[PDB]
Parts: structure tokens; C-alpha cells; sequence
């Protein structure tokens, strides 16, 4: 079993954990106590460790510079599921600064963190890779997640590392220093991860609100959508799928150059509870929905930008003759460079959710990511050039040239993604 | 971890903090006059030291007054631990110089020993909160020496001060502007954040938003206490995502000397089901950002914001927060360089007298008008040297009175220059 | 075969048991003030000795009080047989040492003769039930000597004790913690199971779950009696599958010294059709396991269970029991070694005032908080030796007061250690 180790870093990555792990528990027929619930299905071993007893243990580590995200997750939301010896807690938190997560505070926990990671690594014969789930907003997520990633890559250089980077909103999750942490941490993700998924919370809020225009939803829906997208990305790593069979294949399929690894996603039906009653989603509509504006979890229109890679992973019966006509029917909405064939790959895997006829998710390497980076970079520059809030970072060791370096690296990254636009 | 030590200095400081502690004890489920509880909720460890079944509020109670302990037993029962109460010998007669210079070395050493014990019963220090009044003789001068002393012993720890400034129209004593400037000079140098409150604003609120007829200071303190309990909700009720004092300093203070904040809350409800279930986040945001709930003599809708934060309590819908805040961004005025404007947070636990509630804090350039009025009153008295002998015969030089004024003017000039420059930072 | 002999000791013991007997007589169809019946239902032989058309409850009524028989005739008519009532001469003035040491050999011998006669009219002894109050002078000391004496004469027979412990907040007498610890020490050594009840919990229930305004002890005893009648339903109404006292001891007590159980019931209905037909097993399970119906000053949803049992009464669907219990297992916390958690039973016969009802019992580690409070109150009084002369001048040595305390602490330490170790027994 090619086993994956999942690490949740920061208050949001931890907030997500109970939704992510409950989906996996139900998907594979395991209860929330780790007990088997009937017949186990899928390659359970890839995400769960088998205990000396009948219990399955999520193969995961929770990291928080304060005590609170972990305390709520392991004591109130999903009791007895997470192993307490795999939880790392600090006391001070991060004061919302990148500087604490990466230079002044979070560094004292690296021996503890790498020790716990090795204990988890030592339990597996065939380790495929790591998934690091983190916010790029707050200092713990923005700071430690790259600190952890670098420590792992220097010890286990042959593994594939994937990050799930969550970009906070400009409204419900906003912060007055968001642009500093976002640029300072993109600068490190650029050299740290092999694959980096970008999920934009503002897209989630407007997409769910659109789907919910007819009803009252639930406040839990925003977290369920964010958690589900990770579960679906990973579906092919858990079931014997004819696609993204392994993390190494995701890397070879989607990332042509070491720096161009930032990926976008699209998902349909977003959540089962959003699409209820008569939901006979025919193979034809599902593929049109996946390139629709209201299914893309980014401020990206596929028609406005250029594709470098595009993989569509469906679940349930999806006849191949339909998938091919749907792709041909994309026309010029899905366009690549003249140095590439229109390398759009699609197929389907096993469905576990008894309420849905079919579903799917896509992974896109598209130039539109550059627009998010430029948006955040412009905000960074307005603040930086007039020293807003820089004293708080300088006080913890961020010599000013550190900010200048991040500024230049991101402008170069934006420039490179837009090369095919010109 | 984010444990809080409160310091209460002087009569106003003790009465305001008293109202706070008794409201905190209602939300957590503790007896306000005994400290005894069986079943409590929330993270009580942030503010209380629990021994057996008694929850002891972590506070240092300070006065210069000869019988401060008895004065507390009579109103607060046994809620406060007498070992934390520091009594004085004579008192400061509304004279900053007595609270600041001629207080007695022993008085200050005892206060510091009490503070050290309170910080010694913590796994970590989350911050200090100082409650006081700028026109007094102990809450001004002694409270100021305490900020100096605390910041020297514990640098890099967020100190929040809540203080009463002179009222805009009528004044209390003639000496009040001298006490107010020197207090402000020390707040400028030592606090991480300061919340500016005054009684004129609070009285208008008490008479128009509360149902109470002919309110006294006892009622007025429930508005201040409501600001204090709401600003600490996320700390007390945890949550996966939350706000500590260090989150507020990082997000609201763009420069080290522009930390003076305005505060506003709604709804204001006196104990009992006297409220109405408006249940609308949109209405509460519209109210908290209006001028009618501002707890200081200023008019924020006519100024410009450097930053602001909003904490929503109770079962507030995400969708309403986003729409409500969109309205706020469209109606108000912000400075371009800070491009995101706000810090937004939610805590699902309701205040005891309302299902929903909102607290807002922020940096509004309008605040200089408070400081400018104080400055001008001082300048006229200072030029004529009226009541001045009371400060120079108590250890100050004219130089100290002049330097304190100069520091205050520097802050005013920095807020105003930034605000005027801002009009063209958009072109 | 599973015949039950009840022993009632002291005033509280007699009033609580009295309420029980009168409710039992309503479900079986017997006149509560005469014992006379023509047509009865259920297995009346478990609790009553039937002679002619009179059903005589099998109970030993014990006091030290000079006129206990007359005091019973006035409230219970002729339901109890006077030959089973043991009167005293002086009384124990809330002093364990008088009930335990200085009671009179003759008083105890008569109680034992009455017990022997009651066990001599049985084909088999199913168990004994003792009803009493830990802070009294007879229900504590004399009731304790009776447990010692009964267990020595009839070892291997399940003794269940139902007892009132001090309330968590206010206390009755200053001597109460001495009486409570020595009573607890003897419960630890001699009972098979003990149900911990107290008045503070019961009053909150009486004021919030019952419709009665300003309830007295007379109303409070109907909550205790409801616990007692429901816990004996399977015994009284038979069934192919059922629960005797020996089934409860085997299933709920994993170690010989951890037999202290919590009890909870719902719905609570006063005689008359004042109830509502909720008819839902799911709702009753949600309620019985919440904190609001617990009859002791503890908060079980925050602790960990070693074992628990649930008895459903009336026309409860199997399907709802399974779903309802699945919810309970998901929401609560259990210790890993005991892997099955529960003992579940059903009795198809409805309680007289509701079609459905549920009783739950269990071992929740939270129970130590009751014992810890008692321990601490004792330690403070014991250290100062206040009211101590009353125990040592009545035959106890300081050694006995200290050993009783030590045994109580052993039980507390065993519950707490097990509970803390439990967190890692899952990895
Ligand atoms: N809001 C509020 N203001 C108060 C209260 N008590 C006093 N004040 C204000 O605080 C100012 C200074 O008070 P003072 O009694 O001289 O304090 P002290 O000398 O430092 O102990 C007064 O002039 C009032 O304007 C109170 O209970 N609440
Ligand atoms: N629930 C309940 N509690 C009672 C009742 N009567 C007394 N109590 C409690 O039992 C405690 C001890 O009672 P006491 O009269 O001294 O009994 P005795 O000396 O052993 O006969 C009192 O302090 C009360 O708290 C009753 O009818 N029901």
C-alpha cells in the first residue's frame, strides 16, 4: 500500500480536519471511533494505520502554536479518533505573523515535529508522500507549514510533497496584514512543494451562496465544501482508479516545470446536501458543470487564460464515448499553447456516496493563478512601500531585505505564468 | 496559555473593573459575590485561578486610599482575594505628581510583588489589562508608573488600557488637563493599545439606548463593562479560530505610536428580558458603526479609518456578515495603503441577555479631536500657570510638563498628516 | 424466588421508602393505606407477603426514635405490619457515633430478629435494599452497623443502598462531613451497589421538570421514589428476559470498590394526566443521558463511563432503541477495556402515568467530585478539631476518623487514575 501522511498545520488546517476525516471514515465504512462498520472498502491502508487491536488510526499529525484548535478538535468534535501523541501544541500562538511561524517561535518546535513525523514514517514500508494542509493567512499556517515542508524535503528528498493552500477571504476571514503573510509564504511554497493546490475561500462563499439562493443552507456548508475538495482530490489515491494512481503521477501529469506547480480546482456537485431530490446528473451535464464559473474554486474563468495541463477525475459510470464528445465540445473555452497538444485527460473511478449518481473534480494548471498572485502582490506593495505594520515583523527578526526578496520572487512567478498570455 | 492579568488602579478603575468581573461571572456561571461554582462553562482559566470550587479572578487591585480592602468587601463580597489588594496610606489629591512621584517606594514594591505572583501562576502571559481614569490622582499618576514598571519588567507583552478621558463639554477639576496630558504621554510611551472612553458619550448612550431613566455612574459602568466583556468573548469561549490580545495589537496598530482606539457595542441590555429579538446582524453592524453607540466624544463617520475590527457573537450567518460588511466598506472612508481594512472574527456563544451581539474597535483619525481639546485646555492654563505650583512643588519641572505636551502633539500631528495625505493616495 | 427485603433506617429513610411503597401499590393495584386488594397484577410476591387479601410489604422499619410506630400509622395507615417496626428509646443527635456505637445491643438484636423473620418467609433471598441519609444520626451510624451486620450474616447477597449525600452548595449541620465520611466508608466496605442521590440535584429537577411550584421534600421524594419504582420494574413485571439485583451488580461493578452509581429517569409525572404523549424512545434516551435529569450534584456528560445500564419501559420499539443507543455511544465517552459499554433491558409494562419511560444507571468517573467535596470539608474541620469531641467522646478514636477518610480517598484515587489512564488505552 503506497501510504500518505497527512499533516494539518494552523488553526484552519486543524478546523478542517474533522470534516476531512469524517468523510474518509464514512467513505471506507469505518466509524468515527476507528471501529469497522461492516465491509471495508478501498485501500484503507493508504490513510489509516492499523492498531494492534481492531481500531483504525488516521495517519495524521496536528500542529498548532497555541493550544486551542487542537483542544476543540480532539476533545469536542471528533473524540477518541486522533492520536494525542501526534499533536503538537505551543502556548503563544502566532499573533497573526509569518515571522512567528517561520523565524522566532515556531522554530523551537521543529525537533518535536520532526520526531513525531519520523515516528509516523517508521510505521510504513512504502511511503508515497506527504500532504500538508494549511492556511496561507495566519502566521502558524503561513509560517510553519513551509518550515515543516523544508525540514521534510531535506530528509526524505524522494517523496512527493503536496500542499493544500487555503487563501482566506477578503471579508469573513479578513485581516489587515493578510497580504504580508500571503506573499511571504508563497515565496517559500515556491521552493517547498512539488504540487500546490490553491483554494480561494471567496469563491467558496459566492458559489455556495449562489447554490443556496433557494434555501437557508447550514453554517457548516462552507467547511464541508473546503474539506470535500481535498477528499475528492485524494480519491484516486485511495481507490484503484485508472487516474492519478499515485502522487508521482499527479506530479508528472500536471507540473511541466519545477516552479509552475500551482494548481486550481473545480468541483461538482460541491456537496451532496446542496444537490438533493432529483439529481440525475447525466455524464454530459457533469462535464459542462466542471468548467462552469460557478464550480471553480478560484476567481478564474477558464475562457480567460491558457491551460498547460488539465485532468478530469470523475466518479461513477461515465461512458468514455460521452467523455470524449464532452471534451471535443469544449471548443475554444479550453485552450492551451501552440507548443502543446490539447492534453485533456479524463476517466472515472469508484463511487461511495449512495445519494449521488456520479460526481467529479478537476485539477488544472492554468495561467489564471497569476491573477490571484498579482491581486495579493499589489496589496502587499501598497502596505510595504509605506511601512504599514512592518514593525511587528522586524521585532521578531525579519530584516527588511526578507520582504524585498519575497516581492521579487512573486513578481517573477507571475511573469512566468503569464508568458503564454502574450 | 493566553492568561490575563488585570490591574485596577484608583476608584474609577475599581468600579469599572468591578462591573466587568461581575458580568464575566454571569456568562461563565460563577457566584458574583462568592466565586463559588459547581458547573461552569467556557475557558475559565483565562481570567480565574481555580482552587477547589472557588474561581478567583486574576486581578491586582491598587489604590493609595487607606481602607481599600473594606471598601471592596462592602460591594463585591468575597469575589476578590484580599492578598491581591494593595492599600495605601494617605492618597493623591487629584494630582498626577503625587500618584507618580510621591507615592512611597513600598507601595509600588508591594504592587509589583502582587503582579509577580499573578504572573507566576500562569503557564504563559497572554497580556495585561489596565483599567483607570486619566483625571484622577492615582489612576493617572500611579497607574502611569505601573505601566512604566510593567513594560520594563515584561517587554513584548501586550498591554491594553481602558481609560476615561475628560468629557468634551463640562470638566471636573481645573487640574484635570494636567493630569490628562501626563497620563496620555505615558499611555503613548507604554501601552500597546488604548481604548478611549468618556462619560459624556456614555451618558448620551445610557439615556437614549438603555431604558434607564436618570442613570447614574452605576448604570454608566454597565456600558463600559459590556464593552469589556464583549472584547474578551473569543478569548473566554475559545473556538477553533479566535482573537487574543496579541491578534488585536498586530492587526490594529500600523505604527507604534498610533494605538488609540475607539470602541462601540450593540445591543445594550440591562439584566432581564427587556430586549427585543431583532436577530439581525445587518442591523447590528449598521448600529455599531454609526455615531450613536460610540463610547467617546468623537464622530467617527466623518473621519477616516486606518484599520478596524469587528467581533460578532452568537448565531450570526456568514452570508449576513459578508453583506453587512460590504455595506460598511461602501459607506465609510478608509486610507488606501492598508488595503484590506478590517479584521473580522466570530464567536458562536451568545451574550447572556441577547442571542446576538457585536463589538467594534478601530483607528479612526477623528480621535485627535479628543486629544486636541485636552491640549488646548492645558495650553491656556499652562500659559497662565494656574494650579501649576501643585505639580512643580511635587517634583515636576516645567520641562516635564512641556515634554509631555510635545509628545501628545506629535501623535496628533501624525494622525492628522496621515489622514490629509490619504486623500491623494488613491490617485 | 428473587424476593426482596427492604430496610428503612431513620427519618429520611422512612419517608423515601414510604413514597416508594405507595407508588408500588398503585402499579400492582393494592390499596396504599390498607394493603387490601382483590385484583392485582404483576408478580406481587417479590415485594409483598400476601395473607388472605392483604398484601404486606416486606420491610424492616428502623429508628432510634421513641415513637416510630405511631408516626407511621399517622401517614401510612395500616400498610405496614407493626411487628416489623423497631422503635428506639432516646435517639442519635446527628451523631454517627451514637447510631454506630451507643445504640443499645437490644435495639440491634431486635432489628436482626425482624430481618431473620422476613428472610424466613422467602423461598430465596433476591437481595436487600437499604434506604437512608448519610448526614443523619441513625440513617448513617445505625444504618451502617446494619449493613455490616447483614453482610456478615448473609454474605454473597446483593445489597443495594439508596442514599442521600450532602448537597454540593449549602450544608445542613457542621457535623455533616463527619457523618458523611464514616457512612461512606461503611458503604465502600459493605454495599454491593450504592446509588448516590442528593437534594440539590433533586430540587433543580423538581422546579424545572415537574410542574410543581415551590416544591417541598414531599414532592422531592416522588422523584426519588420514581427512580426506585422504575429500577424494580423488570423484577415486578417479570418477562422472559429480565433484571434482578444480581444482574445489576454483575454488569455494573467491574471492581469490588467502584460500585457507586448515578441514577436518572424520565419523564417525571405527578399523579394525574398532566403529561404529554411524546411517545418517543429517542427523546427519552436523549433526556436520561443529559445532565438535567441526573439526581446527584455532578455533570456526567463531561466524565467517562465504565459501564451503564438502561431499562426501557412500555411499548418501546426495538428499532428505536438501537438507533437511540447508537446516538448515545457516539456522543458520550467510555473507557476502552470494557468494550461493550452497556447493559440493555426492556419491560413491556408501562408506568402508570405514562405510556413509556426510561431509567438509567451507571458508573461515571465524575462521581468522585461528590466525594472530593465531602473529603475537603472534613479535612478543614478535622484539622481544626471543630465538633470533634462529639465523636471521640462517643467511642471513636482519631484513628477511626482518619482511617475512614483514607478509605474514601482510596476510592477517589482509583476512579481518577483509571479515568486518566483511559485516554491512552485507545492507542
Ligand atoms: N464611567 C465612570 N466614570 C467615573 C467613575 N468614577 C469616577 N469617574 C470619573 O473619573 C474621574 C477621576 O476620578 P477619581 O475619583 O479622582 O479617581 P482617583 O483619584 O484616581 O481614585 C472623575 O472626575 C469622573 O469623571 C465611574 O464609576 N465610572
Ligand atoms: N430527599 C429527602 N431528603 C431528606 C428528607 N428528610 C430529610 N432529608 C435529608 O436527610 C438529612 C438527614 O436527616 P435526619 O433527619 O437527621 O435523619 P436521621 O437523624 O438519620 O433520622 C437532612 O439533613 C436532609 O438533608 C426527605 O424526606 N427526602
Amino acid at each position: 500500500a503506497r501510504e500518505v501522511i497527512t499533516i494539518h498545520v494552523g488553526e484552519l488546517g486543524i478546523q478542517i480536519a474533522p470534516n476531512f476525516w469524517k468523510y474518509l471514515c464514512d467513505e471506507h465504512n469505518i466509524d468515527y471511533k476507528g471501529q469497522e462498520k461492516g465491509k471495508i472498502r478501498g485501500v484503507i491502508d493508504n490513510f489509516f494505520e492499523k492498531a494492534s487491536i481492531g481500531k483504525w488510526i488516521p495517519r495524521t499529525i496536528l500542529v498548532d502554536l497555541g493550544p486551542n484548535a487542537i483542544r476543540k478538535v480532539t476533545k469536542k468534535d471528533m473524540k477518541d479518533f486522533f492520536d494525542p501523541k501526534r499533536c503538537v501544541m505551543g502556548l503563544a500562538g502566532d499573533a497573526n505573523l509569518f515571522a512567528k511561524g517561520y523565524y522566532s517561535y515556531g522554530t523551537r518546535f521543529m525537533e518535536e515535529i520532526m520526531d513525531k513525523i519520523q515516528k509516523e514514517v517508521d510505521q510504513t514500508e512504502h511511503l508515497q508522500g506527504f500532504i500538508v494542509v494549511h492556511s496561507i493567512g495566519d502566521g502558524t499556517g503561513a509560517g510553519l507549514a513551509p518550515l515543516i515542508m523544508e525540514a521534510i524535503k531535506k530528509k526524505h528528498p524522494k517523496l512527493v510533497m503536496m500542499s493544500y493552500s487555503i487563501v482566506p477571504s477578503q471579508n469573513m476571514d479578513c485581516s489587515t496584514i493578510l497580504p504580508y503573510n500571503a506573499i511571504l509564504s508563497l515565496d517559500k511554497l515556491t521552493s517547498c512543494a512539488d504540487i500546490s493546490m490553491i483554494i480561494d475561500n471567496d469563491s467558496i462563499y459566492r458559489i455556495v451562496a449562489t447554490q443556496g439562493k433557494e434555501n437557508e443552507l447550514s453554517e457548516s456548508i462552507f467547511d464541508q465544501v473546503l474539506a470535500k475538495a481535498l477528499v475528492e482530490i485524494t480519491a484516486t489515491l485511495r481507490f484503484n482508479s485508472p487516474l492519478n494512481r499515485s502522487m508521482m503521477e499527479m506530479s508528472t501529469n500536471l507540473v511541466p516545470f519545477p516552479r509552475n506547480h500551482f494548481l486550481m480546482t473545480s468541483m461538482s456537485p460541491l456537496e451532496t446536501s446542496l444537490t438533493s431530490a432529483h439529481q440525475k446528473i447525466e455524464t454530459k451535464e457533469l462535464m459542462q458543470d466542471l468548467i462552469d464559473q460557478d464550480h471553480i474554486l478560484a476567481p478564474i474563468t477558464v475562457e480567460k487564460g491558457v491551460f498547460t495541463a488539465f485532468v478530469i477525475a470523475l466518479r461513477g459510470e461515465n461512458p468514455h464515448s460521452i467523455l470524449q464528445n464532452s471534451i471535443k465540445g469544449f471548443g475554444d473555452r479550453v485552450k492551451f499553447s501552440e507548443i502543446f497538444p490539447t492534453a485533456i485527460k479524463a476517466d472515472s473511478t469508484t463511487l461511495t456516496d449512495e445519494k449521488l449518481a456520479r460526481s467529479g473534480i478537476t485539477l488544472m494548471n492554468h495561467s489564471g493563478v497569476a491573477n490571484l498572485f498579482q491581486f495579493l502582490l499589489t496589496q502587499f506593495e501598497l502596505m510595504y512601500d509605506h511601512d504599514a505594520f512592518t514593525t511587528w515583523y522586524y521585532q521578531e527578526g525579519m530584516q527588511p531585505s526578507e520582504f524585498e526578496a519575497a516581492k521579487n520572487n512573486i513578481q517573477k512567478l507571475i511573469t512566468e505564468y503569464k508568458q503564454d498570455e502574450y | 496559555a493566553g492568561e490575563i492579568v488585570c490591574i485596577q488602579v484608583g476608584q474609577a478603575g475599581n468600579q469599572i473593573a468591578g462591573a466587568f468581573w461581575q458580568k464575566i461571572c454571569a456568562e461563565h456561571g460563577i457566584d458574583p459575590v462568592n466565586g463559588k461554582a459547581i458547573d461552569v462553562v467556557g475557558d475559565t482559566d483565562i481570567f480565574f485561578n481555580t482552587i477547589g470550587d472557588k474561581y478567583i479572578p486574576r486581578a491586582v487591585v491598587v489604590d493609595l486610599e487607606p481602607a481599600v480592602v473594606e471598601n471592596i468587601r462592602e460591594k463585591f463580597g468575597t469575589l476578590f482575594d484580599p492578598k491581591s489588594i494593595v492599600s495605601g496610606a494617605d492618597g493623591a489629591g487629584n494630582n498626577f505628581a503625587i500618584g507618580f512621584n510621591e507615592h512611597g517606594a513600598e507601595t509600588l514594591e508591594k504592587v509589583m510583588q502582587v503582579v509577580e505572583q499573578r504572573v507566576s501562576e500562569t503557564e504563559s502571559i497572554g497580556g495585561f489589562i489596565l483599567t483607570h481614569s486619566c483625571g484622577g490622582g492615582t489612576g493617572s499618576g500611579f497607574g502611569s508608573k505601573i505601566l512604566k514598571t510593567i513594560r520594563e519588567r515584561y517587554p513584548k507583552v501586550p498591554i491594553f488600557t481602558f481609560s476615561i478621558f475628560p468629557s468634551p463639554k463640562i470638566s471636573e477639576t481645573v487640574v484635570e488637563p494636567y493630569n490628562a496630558i501626563m497620563t496620555l504621554s505615558n499611555l503613548i510611551k507604554y501601552a500597546s493599545c488604548s481604548i478611549v472612553l468618556d462619560n459624556e458619550a456614555l451618558f448620551s448612550i445610557a439615556e437614549k439606548k438603555l431604558e434607564v431613566e436618570n442613570p447614574s455612574l452605576e448604570d454608566l459602568n454597565l456600558i463600559i463593562a459590556q464593552v469589556l466583556t464583549n472584547v474578551t468573548a473569543s478569548l473566554r469561549f475559545s473556538g477553533t479560530l479566535n482573537l487574543d490580545l496579541g491578534k488585536l495589537v498586530t492587526n490594529l496598530v500600523p505604527f507604534s505610536n498610533l494605538h488609540f482606539l475607539m470602541a462601540s457595542t450593540a445591543p445594550l441590555v440591562l439584566a432581564g428580558k427587556e430586549s427585543y429579538e431583532k436577530m439581525t446582524a445587518k442591523e447590528l453592524s449598521a448600529q455599531v458603526f454609526g455615531d450613536e453607540y460610540i463610547c467617546a466624544a468623537c464622530k467617527p463617520t466623518t473621519g477616516r479609518y486606518l484599520a478596524a475590527s469587528v467581533l460578532f457573537r452568537g448565531a450570526v450567518k456568514t452570508s449576513d456578515v459578508n453583506e453587512a460588511m460590504a455595506t460598511v466598506k461602501e459607506q465609510n472612508s478608509f486610507v488606501n495603503w492598508i488595503p484590506t481594512g478590517f479584521k473580522i472574527s466570530k464567536s458562536e456563544t451568545s451574550p447572556k441577555d441577547s442571542a446576538l451581539g457585536v463589538i467594534m474597535l478601530g483607528n479612526n483619525s477623528e480621535i485627535v479631536s479628543v486629544f486636541e481639546r485636552i491640549g488646548a485646555n492645558f495650553d491656556r492654563l499652562w500659559s497662565r500657570k494656574a494650579f501649576a505650583h501643585w505639580f512643580t512643588d511635587s517634583g515636576f519641572e516645567e520641562k516635564d510638563l512641556d515634554d509631555a505636551r510635545a509628545l501628545v502633539q506629535k501623535v496628533i500631528d501624525d494622525y492628522r498628516k496621515l489622514t490629509e495625505d490619504a486623500e491623494n493616495l488613491y490617485f
